RNA sequence: UUGAUGUCACGGAACCUUUGUUGUCUUCGACAUGGGUA
């Protein structure tokens, strides 16, 4: 029951703590959302117990008030579905609902951050129907970037948001669609950043060797390891590294 | 209604 | 020596001064009525003259007149039993869900 | 405010998806009033 949840959180909550109001947002963010949603959780017709201490709590609460922590773990609880119908789905509503954050001029970049990521898998998950690349495709790798260069903007070197620029820059390119203006400046700063042991963002260090020609990320690639699932990927990683 | 107070003779027992 | 008036004791009185407007037994000649029904009080103001009845620092009740009505300082929601109170109903506690 | 020996843009349906629904007997008996007396 997310009301038992909500009581279970008022019971223990102390509001100068921070552990104890992300958690009674949680289950007051995780309410709300399924009851806009026609869910069989909307059956719950029960209030709260207490109530006099409840609507102090909730009122204490409403006066002292994070958005992007809650739906950070609704994507991550996305990436976890197995079928490509269950992902689609789940995107199509973190976006809906984080649309309204982004609007706003004092946005955290966790919100963004996570709007961003929901843009670049939605955009990945659209089925073509015609000759065409899907025009939806390009708007979702499209508006990624514009949500990753508010937060590039004030910091020119955000390890996550430069690395969701060069997804969505490097499927626009996969589209047929040319390079963003800012590729190449986007791509050395992650070098700057370092080496990142992960297949997805190995590529991303190959791109910046064929512009650069800085032969320090080459052998870092060469040294990895080969027991991952996608073992196709790291041998034509280090044969382009070879 | 007491907007002005009032003096008066009272007489008590 | 001055006594407190918390918003219980006010609510109380103005409670009483809708009924005293209200009567609909009320004698139809206006001059018969009282102040607080002749002049149709919505409000306590400064200046008014009252009887209270106050225990240690705080008040508890306030009547216009010698003989008067004494308005309960509970509703009647609050008069039954929490289980026989509407499932879905209103709020009946201190303070303003608003 | 064009450029010219080359424009199918009348080459492209703002299209697709969501019950103004839910809950309530046109019902009915005890007062009203503030002092007065000492
Ligand atoms: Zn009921």
């Amino acid at each position: 029951n997310p009301i038992r949840d909500i009581q279970d959180r008022l019971k223990t909550a102390k509001f100068d703590n921070k552990d104890d109001m992300m958690n009674l947002a949680s289950s007051l963010y995780k309410y709300e959302k399924q009851l806009m949603d026609s869910s069989e959780a909307t059956l719950c017709q029960q209030g709260l117990s207490n109530r006099p201490n409840s609507f102090s709590q909730l009122s204490q609460f409403r006066d002292s008030d994070q958005t992007g922590k809650f739906w950070q773990n609704e994507y991550e609880a996305c990436k976890n579905f197995q079928t490509h119908k269950e992902r689609r789905e789940t995107l199509e509503q973190i976006i809906r609902f984080l649309q309204n954050g982004a609007e706003e001029k004092d946005a955290d970049d966790l919100l963004l951050k996570t709007l961003a990521r929901a843009y670049f898998h939605r955009g990945l998950l659209y089925r073509p129907k015609g000759f065409s690349v899907p025009a939806r495709k390009v708007e979702a790798m499209k508006k990624a970037i514009a949500y990753c260069e508010i937060i590039l903007d004030k910091n020119e070197e955000e390890s996550e948001a430069l690395r969701i620029w060069l997804y969505a820059a490097m499927e626009l390119r996969r589209c047929g669609e040319e390079y963003p203006e800012n590729f190449a400046e986007k791509l050395f700063y992650l070098a700057n950043d370092g080496f990142i042991s992960e297949l997805y963002d190995i590529r991303l260090f190959l791109e910046y060797t064929e512009r650069e020609e800085d032969n320090n990320f080459l052998d870092m690639i060469l040294q990895e390891n080969q027991d991952r699932e996608r073992l196709f990927e790291l041998c034509l990683y280090k044969a382009r590294a070879c | 209604a007491g907007e002005k107070p009032v003096r008066m003779w009272v007489k008590r027992f | 020596e001055e006594y407190e008036i918390p918003e219980k004791a006010r609510i109380k009185y103005k409670e009483l001064l809708r009924v005293y407007n209200n009567n609909p037994q009320a004698v139809p000649e206006s001059v018969f009525q009282s102040r607080v029904a002749r002049e149709n009080v919505e409000k306590l103001k400064s200046g008014d003259l009252v009887y209270f009845k106050h225990n240690e620092k705080y008040v508890e009740d306030i009547v216009p007149v010698r003989i008067s009505r004494t308005v309960d300082d509970r509703m009647i929601g609050k008069r039954m039993s929490a289980d026989l109170r509407p499932c879905h109903g209103d709020w009946v506690e201190d303070g303003d869900l608003s």
